[PDB]
């Protein structure tokens, strides 16, 4: 049980419960009936480092990798695809192989 | 008229006999009830 | 009859809301249904047919419901003058370029 | 408790005819029951 | 303060920043470990939950707020959401791995998908005559 | 229908002249498990399990460790059930 | 306060309708100027407005040629549905050497 | 929905529109009728929405 | 001008005088318009069915 | 209860299929019509 | 009526139909007004052929005229299937007695139509449809019919 | 109000094991008659190794806890009243503050409780000043 | 001066004690006291007080109006069979005279104003012919769209022109 | 037109006078409601006033101008109670007000393209003004300079066209075509950024996270659709050059679109959610647009206006949250359906909007906008598919999150629901409902 590191954590970490109830049940800034929460720490940490962790960023092989084929070689190979289908597509049109009777989406 | 006769025959006989089998091991009644509808849906959906 | 309370939310505001609704509405219909009830009954449609080869209408001649014919004719403008408005404009802005 | 009579008369212009073997409209009868001795057998269990 | 007050500071390179941030975030000097900051870190943030579930969190615990199992000044998880009990997670360890539960559906499915299209290649019937319909130049003969 | 205290603790002492285990005559009410009744440590839980059956709930798991008496049982149940009034 | 400031409150207060704090009929007049500009005024004059505005895109117009039209070909014996712009013999197409490879499309 | 349950007021129009629906079905079956109307919104390339 | 209404609609008065100041406006564009007004080579009347009529 | 005893029986008899009721009507009819068209192996069985 | 509800339907039929046929005659009749209303004819224009290079208002002009004859003939097609839709409602029975003698009429003319104005998308004018027409006529009479590749 | 330690006892670790095997019991065996047998031969296989050595009862862990985890019902007796239940947590209750804000009108329907109520928040304020002198 | 309580002192009486597991791990002599008195004044025994002007307030004069025609009736026939029973009566008087005079409408408008050939985008509608029967007056009975212009006739079959 | 234009001209002095921003409301409304009695436009430019002209595709993009203008001075209030310089705003919102129709009605390129970048400025005011978090100013700087650092450049463009064709007027440039493969991509890119583009969506968040509500309702009901309207009116001649380079726009849209709704799950606030969810709307717009084809563009006109409404209401319920429990977050708003039940029905109707459920002008688009890329392209489908799928998604978790799960413990307590919101929400809904009657002025601009 790490000799009392539950311990260790229980005294400081059960303080602030009762403050947490002060807050909660504080008759005056309820009173005052403007809104808002009690102030809670990891909610600002959370969303400070939700808005900001650019700076944090290192371009680095991993960054890139994991850039690259999150979207890169997704747009890539997809659009290459759309281009690569449409391609002989049009070329069976403009070579006028299928008449106007088979073709389709004669109405878009 | 069409293969698609063949897949839904596939499915909806597996569906109902699988939930025909589920049904006897559940134990939240209205749990059972579900299964039993999904066991007759599916005699439904393949007989059309 | 051994009523236990709950606590609920205000309805007032809501309940108000839907009462201006239906009060304001119902103001704005109640002529509105007079007009067209009159128009229709008092009135009606005109009649589609043929050109009398000597005539020529007016171009709110060329809808059938009245409340169009009141519409169109005083409201609206034309479609013929919104045409030689294009004719017009279009004309000077080729010559210009 | 009435059911599909009343569909039944009203909605079959054209009754299916189905002249089947005797081993065949009747096994719709006990391939039926035995599922329900087993429902209520497999369910009665003595205790060792 | 606003976010700009409260943005996470970088990735602590030595033990006394450990113990700085240990208390920036509330956390005992071991309680705290910051992300690896490899390339794509939050940095000093720590690095905390990614169990299996939030709902594996004690159940009966005196929450402050219970919504998320939750007490006072903590630092939230960089993946709150997706570990959420609304989200991606569950309250106890699976019965079995990831192949199995794949493995024991789809298997499953192939083999009995396939024996059927072979059952289908023999499609039984009751023999019986073609349906018998009247046209011109039709010329069924009765039994008699 | 609504919950009596007095119901409450009857009932308690029903399941417990009811468990053989126990010192039969279910001495007195506020009978600590280790010292009279002598509930050993797993015939402690076997208490809290009827209790629950009995009482639909559970009882949290280190929370009938705070559970030290048929006193306890009827003042944990009191406190989820508003018996108090 | 106490049960009969309760049970019959006073006509001091006024409960505010979200356009203004400061003055009952303020507020009051403001809310009953409001909804009766946006809601009789638009959403049922101008709904009625619209609702019996006449041809204005000449859709009905273009169905009324679309009988007529139909029914002017087909006693015509001419194409219902002709596909060309103007009569093919109306063209004077160019000769190949003036196309020269001119990117015919199709 | 202020003076009497909304199961009583939505319970006896459902009942009435029904049986009304139901004697409908009957008189559509006796002589095998099949309605289509159609209130169109617009059109266009042809097509009619 | 029931106090209800009290210098509210007498300074709304002036949006409604930008209405009529730009409806005279544009009526007078009207006049400058016309270069086709029955010339046209679709609405365009050839000769007569003037008659005082000059439609818009 | 034992209105919604013989209730739950009804519907387990219409269900169940069990002579002239519900299940009956249209358990029975769609079974047959099963043998009369020809069907698959998997697909005969499997509602049985 | 040898049906016993269809020989009440009827009854509710004249109990429906009593009243409304009433009111037409009573607060319609004596309260009507007589008016005529005509239906457009649009003179002819000269087309795109017809106009200069730089005659923007002559453009104008045309592609006027092809957008209400596109409305039209975008049309025809809509009525055709509406007039197939009726058929094939007719009867029952009655598909394979009319849809092919009726429905391609409305295949003529789908192929028509998409010739004409088909393949140009949306901003189309005059000048595009009219030269697709002068393409078109180039290549039947040089690669022959479409739908043969080429030579 | 005290809100208890983590830390956990051997004992503990092994009570509460039986706690969950008898739960295990019963989401495998639901008749009375049938349990209280199998839950009684489950006492003895708790019994018979009642004291051994620590080291042993890290052993004897290693297997009871595989016993539940492999031998779990697929569907629990999950409790129906408690956390978990079927229908437990069905609906919630906002803050008082939300009745403070009646419109006056629709505080004028219950004067008694409004009345009670506007004198118990004056006296609750007394015992929030008292929860640590203010 | 402006309000929405009218002077109520926003705040929160329960405590700790509001979760269910808060009140059951741990909870004080004084929290005793506060919860009974909380859950002793839960009860109520009057009702929802009657308030005149409110339902005027929150009834705006459009809506009393065509109220009267049929509470009026209400005032009168109350005693005969009560409130509950007679408001009954008034409530599906004015459905059931609702219902039956949109039924004549929609049969009206389909009657006269169907989507014909001269207006479009109404309710087009459109039918199929009723079944023969053995004995039936024309019963070998020949089709009547003899030609296509009979199918989508939408009254342009009956021009005036 | 100028009846409107000198209308609005004689509204401008309200703002010095004191205690007029109700007075301006109404006024506002009620030449809405006179624009709504002017219409009987068709394909060809009407109304041609010295400069100013109307059509189908301006005069809707205008009503809802008009319309969404003047349901700014609901939305805000907050300005009056703090008196934060009122007399600035109702000038800041005006002048935007005319900016706009001078906008969509400038029959020339160039008095088109004049407008349209005035406009960066008194938007540029309504952010800064009124503005809540210290973001307020990089965010400034990102909207600012990623438009002015593209829509400058199209004015080369413009003025190469002046050249080569001697007049800007619209109906002028669509007789000719032009292919010189820069032309193309300096007046598409610069408008994509406006758009935007998935890949420049970036500023767009952060413009409405850190914006009041009434700026963040602009930035999302009109500067999106304004750069629409202007691809409209000029693709025209850019036709044989799109063909050739037109698959990467669209790959990227499409691809973006799941991407973005993805970035929508995994997002934890209520302006972020709408933010994202409205560029991936915004992508499918772009993609039936780019397709060019009748369904396509035809469609695109309406989804654009029908987006503007449902995301200018969904921001109306992001400022109540942001009114009452003073955060954005996910985490704090939460259980609402308690506080306020007859608001989270609206909170659902404009969710569902969103999601296009019917009856509702959105869904109209997405019918014409997936027919035509389908018709494109059938290799679109298989992502089709998953770009509606996750753009329900998102919308399923932010009604429900956020009005569903048992309420915050810490929260102070918050006044109710009021008329002014509650008509603001009939009134951003109620219309996008009525439309579908008569779609065809809303459907057919071509
Ligand atoms: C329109 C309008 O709002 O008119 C007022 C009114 C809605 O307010 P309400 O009927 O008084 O709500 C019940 C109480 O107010 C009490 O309402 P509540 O405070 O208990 O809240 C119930 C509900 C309020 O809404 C409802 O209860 C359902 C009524 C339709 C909304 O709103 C919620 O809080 C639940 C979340 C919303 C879920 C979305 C439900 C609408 C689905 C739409 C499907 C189509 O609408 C009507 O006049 C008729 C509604 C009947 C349905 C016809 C369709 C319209
Ligand atoms: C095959 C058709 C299956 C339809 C379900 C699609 C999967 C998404 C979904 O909504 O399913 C429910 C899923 C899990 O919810 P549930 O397990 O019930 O409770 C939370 C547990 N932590 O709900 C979710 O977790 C929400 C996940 C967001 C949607 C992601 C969908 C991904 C689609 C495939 C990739």
């Amino acid at each position: 049980e790490e000799q009392e590191f539950i311990k260790r954590k229980h005294e400081a970490t059960l303080k602030l419960r009762q403050e947490f109830l002060k807050q909660s049940s504080n008759p005056y800034r309820h009173a005052t009936g403007e809104g808002g929460t009690v102030f809670d720490a990891g909610l600002a940490r959370f969303q400070a480092m939700r808005v900001s962790n650019y700076e944090h960023f290192k371009p680095t092989g991993k960054s890139f990798r994991t850039g690259l084929f999150a979207v890169v070689l997704p747009i890539a190979l997809y659009a290459w695809a759309l281009k690569a289908e449409r391609d002989g597509r049009e070329e069976k049109y403009r070579t006028g192989q299928v008449a106007y009777k088979d073709r389709q989406f004669k109405f878009i | 008229t069409s293969w698609l006769g063949q897949l839904m025959l596939l499915l909806s006989g597996l569906t109902m006999f699988m939930a025909g089998l589920g049904a006897n091991f559940e134990f939240d009644l209205k749990k059972i009830i579900a299964l039993s509808t999904l066991s007759q849906l599916g005699l439904m959906m393949s007989i059309l | 009859g051994h009523h236990q309370m709950i606590i609920k939310p205000s309805r007032f505001q809501w309940d108000k809301f839907k009462d201006l609704l239906h009060f304001y509405v119902m103001l704005g219909v109640i002529p509105v249904t007079a007009l067209v009830l009159y128009a229709n009954i008092f009135v009606g449609p005109a009649q589609l047919a043929e050109i009398p080869e000597g005539y020529e209408p007016k171009h709110w001649e060329y809808e059938k419901h009245p409340i169009s014919r009141f519409i169109s004719r005083y409201i609206l403008n034309s479609d013929q003058q919104n045409y030689e408005k294009s004719l017009h404009y279009l004309y000077e802005e080729n010559e210009k370029a | 408790i009435i059911g599909g009579s009343m569909l039944n008369w009203l909605i079959f212009p054209f009754p299916y005819m189905i002249c089947l073997p005797i081993y065949m409209k009747l096994l719709t009868l006990f391939v039926c029951i035995v599922g329900g001795l087993f429902g209520y057998l497999i369910s009665l269990s003595n205790l060792f | 303060g606003w976010n700009k007050d409260y943005k996470p500071g970088p990735y602590p390179q030595t033990e006394k920043e450990r113990l700085a941030a240990a208390k920036k975030y509330y956390l005992l000097p071991e309680e705290y470990k910051p992300y690896a900051d490899d390339g794509l870190g939050y940095g000093d943030y720590p690095k905390l939950g990614y169990g299996l579930g939030v709902e594996a969190k004690d159940s009966y615990y005196p929450w402050d707020y219970p919504e998320h199992k939750r007490n006072q000044h903590e630092p939230i998880s960089a993946d709150h959401d997706l570990y959420s009990e609304d989200r991606w997670s569950q309250a106890e360890p699976p019965r079995y791995s990831n192949a199995y539960y794949f493995a024991c559906f789809l298997g499953v499915m192939s083999g009995c998908l396939a024996l059927y299209y072979w059952l289908d290649d023999k499609k039984m019937y009751r023999p019986v005559a073609a349906k018998q319909y009247p046209s011109p130049g039709v010329k069924h003969y009765t039994f008699e | 229908p609504p919950l009596s205290l007095k119901l409450i603790n009857e009932r308690v002492l029903l399941v417990l002249k009811l468990y053989d285990k126990i010192d039969p005559s279910k001495l007195n009410v506020e009978s600590h498990f280790i010292n009279d009744l002598g509930l050993d440590s797993l015939d402690h839980v076997e208490v809290i399990m009827a209790m629950e059956d009995e009482f639909g709930f559970e009882i949290p798991d280190s929370d009938a460790e705070k559970l030290l008496k048929p006193a306890d049982i009827i003042k944990y149940v009191a406190d989820k059930e508003d018996v108090y009034e | 306060l106490t049960t009969e400031d309760f049970a019959n409150p006073s006509p001091k207060n006024w409960q505010s309708y979200g356009f203004d704090y400061k003055d009952q009929v303020e507020d009051r007049k403001a809310t009953k100027s409001t909804f009766f500009v946006t809601v009789t005024l638009c959403l049922v004059w101008g709904s009625f407005y619209w609702a019996y505005l006449p041809d204005t895109q000449f859709r009905n117009w273009a169905q009324r040629e679309g009988f007529l039209e139909l029914r002017r070909r087909e006693l015509a014996g001419v194409d219902l549905v002709s596909p060309n712009y103007v009569d093919p013999a109306s063209i004077t197409l160019p000769s190949d050497e003036d196309l020269g490879d001119t990117e015919i499309i199709i | 929905m202020k003076y009497l349950s909304i199961c009583s007021i939505s319970f006896v129009n459902l009942i009435s529109m029904s049986l009304s629906c139901f004697l409908l079905s009957l008189y559509f079956l006796l002589n095998d009728m099949i309605y289509f109307i159609e209130w169109e919104l617009v059109s266009l390339n042809s097509m009619s929405i | 001008m029931v106090l209800g209404l009290d210098k509210r609609a007498l300074w709304g008065a002036l949006p409604l005088l930008g209405f009529a100041i730009g409806h005279f406006l544009d009526k007078k564009e009207t006049e400058r318009m016309t270069m086709f007004r029955d010339k046209s080579a679709l609405y365009g009347r050839p000769a007569g069915s003037e008659g005082k009529a000059p439609s818009w | 209860m034992p209105l919604t005893s013989a209730c739950f029986n009804v519907s387990n008899l219409a269900l169940c299929g069990m002579p002239f009721l519900a299940g009956f009507y249209s358990k029975d009819m769609i079974l047959e019509i099963v043998s009369i068209s020809n069907v698959n192996m998997f697909s005969f069985f499997l509602y049985y | 009526p040898r049906s016993p509800m269809a020989s009440f339907a009827e009854s509710v039929l004249n109990v429906i139909d009593g009243p409304i046929t009433w009111f037409r005659e009573s607060i319609v009749e004596p309260n009507q007004q007589k008016q005529n209303w005509y239906h457009q004819r649009f003179r002819r224009v000269p087309t795109i052929d017809q106009c200069y290079t730089d005659d923007a208002v002559c453009r104008f002009e045309a592609d006027q005229q092809f957008r209400r004859d596109r409305m039209v003939d975008n049309e025809i097609v809509n009525i055709l299937r509406q007039r197939f839709e009726d058929c094939t409602l007719y009867e029952a029975p009655d598909h394979m007695v009319k849809c092919r003698p009726l429905m391609d009429q409305y295949e003529k003319a789908t192929e028509n139509w998409f010739i004409k104005y088909g393949d140009l998308g949306g901003y189309a004018n005059a000048k595009t449809a009219y030269m697709k027409q002068k393409h078109r006529l180039i290549w039947e009479r040089r690669h022959g019919p479409v739908g043969s590749g080429m030579k | 109000a005290q809100v208890p330690l983590a830390i956990v006892s051997h004992k503990r670790q092994v009570c509460s094991l039986y706690k969950r095997a008898l739960r295990n019991l019963e989401s495998w065996y639901d008749r009375r008659n049938v349990y209280r047998y199998r839950a009684v031969q489950l006492r003895a296989r708790f019994d018979e190794n009642r004291s051994k050595d620590l080291g042993e009862g890290i052993r004897l862990l290693a297997c009871g806890q595989r016993e539940l985890f492999e031998t779990r019902h697929f569907q629990p007796r999950n409790f129906a009243n408690s956390a978990g239940g079927c229908a437990f947590e069905r609906e919630v209750i906002p803050p008082d503050w939300v009745l403070d804000y009646w419109h006056p009108l629709e505080k004028a329907q219950y004067p008694e409780y409004f009345a009670k109520r506007e004198q118990r928040k004056k006296e609750f304020v007394t015992w929030w000043e008292k929860q640590y002198g203010k | 001066g402006a309000s929405e309580t009218g002077g109520v002192k926003p705040m929160v009486i329960a405590g700790r004690m509001v979760r269910e597991r808060e009140r059951l791990i741990g909870m004080s002599p004084e929290e005793r006291a506060w919860r009974k008195q909380w859950l002793k004044d839960q009860e109520l025994h009057h009702g929802p007080r009657k308030v005149p002007a409110l339902e005027l307030e929150l009834n705006n004069p459009i809506k009393r109006f065509y109220r009267a025609p049929l509470d009026k009736v209400c005032n009168v026939l109350e005693p005969v069979l009560g409130f509950q029973r007679a408001y009954t009566v008034r409530f599906w008087t004015g459905k059931a005279l609702l219902a039956l005079t949109g039924i004549y409408a929609g049969a009206y408008y389909f009657k006269y104003n169907q989507n014909d050939w001269t207006r479009k985008g109404g309710w087009r509608v459109i039918h199929s012919r009723k079944q023969c029967v053995p004995g039936d007056e024309g019963y070998p009975k020949v089709s009547d769209r003899s030609a296509p212009s009979d199918y989508a006739a939408r009254g342009f079959n009956e021009s005036p022109l | 037109m100028l009846k409107i234009i000198f209308f609005l001209l004689f509204l401008i002095p309200f703002c010095f006078i004191n205690n007029m921003y109700w007075m301006v409301q109404i006024m506002m409304f009620f030449i809405s409601f006179i624009f709504l009695l002017m219409n009987n436009f068709m394909n060809y430019w009407s109304e041609i006033s010295y400069f100013l002209g109307c059509d189908m595709l301006s005069y809707g993009l205008i009503l809802l101008s008009l319309w969404i203008c003047s349901l700014m001075l609901l939305a805000s209030e907050m300005i009056n109670k703090h008196n934060n310089y009122k007399n600035l705003f109702l000038l800041n919102i005006i002048i935007l007000l005319l900016l706009l129709i001078l906008t969509f009605s400038s029959m020339s390129l160039f008095m088109f393209y004049l407008f349209f970048e005035s406009s960066l400025i008194p938007t540029l005011f309504l952010i800064l003004g009124w503005g809540y978090q210290p973001e307020r100013l990089q965010a400034g700087l990102y909207l600012l300079f990623y438009t002015l650092l593209v829509s400058l450049p199209m004015l080369i463009g413009i003025f190469y066209l002046m050249n080569k064709i001697g007049s800007m007027n619209f109906y002028l440039m669509n007789n000719f075509m032009f292919n010189y493969d820069l032309l193309y991509f300096c007046l598409l890119c610069a408008f994509l950024v406006k758009m935007p583009m998935f890949l420049v969506h970036l500023w767009l968040p952060k413009a409405h996270v850190e914006a009041p509500v009434s700026g963040s309702m602009i930035l999302a009901g009109i500067m999106l659709k304004l750069g629409g309207y202007g691809m409209l009116r000029v693709i025209s001649f850019l036709q044989l050059m799109n063909l050739k380079y037109s698959f990467v726009w669209i790959s990227i849209s499409l691809v973006g679109g799941v991407l973005v709704s993805l970035v929508c799950l995994r997002q934890t606030d209520l302006k972020a959610l709408i933010a994202y969810s409205s560029v991936a709307h915004m992508g499918i717009v772009l993609s039936g647009l780019l397709t060019m084809t009748y369904w396509g563009l035809c469609g695109s006109y309406t989804l654009m206006i029908a987006h503007g409404l449902c995301s200018s209401g969904l921001f109306c319920l992001a400022n109540v949250s942001y009114e009452r429990l003073g955060s954005r977050s996910m985490l704090i708003n939460k259980g609402l359906l308690n506080f306020m039940p007859s608001m989270t029905l609206w909170w659902f109707l404009l969710s569902s909007a969103n999601m296009a459920a019917p009856p509702t002008l959105n869904l109209l688009g997405e019918i014409y906008l997936l027919n035509s890329i389908v018709s494109w392209s059938w290799i679109s489908m298989i992502l089709l598919s998953f770009l509606s799928f996750f753009s329900a998604a998102y919308t399923l978790y932010l009604y429900s999150f956020s009005q569903h799960g048992k309420l915050f413990s810490g929260v102070y307590s918050f006044s109710s629901g009021k008329i002014r919101e509650y008509l603001l929400m009939l009134l951003h809904w109620l219309p996008l409902n009525l439309l579908i009657l008569k779609s065809e002025s809303f459907m057919l601009w071509l």
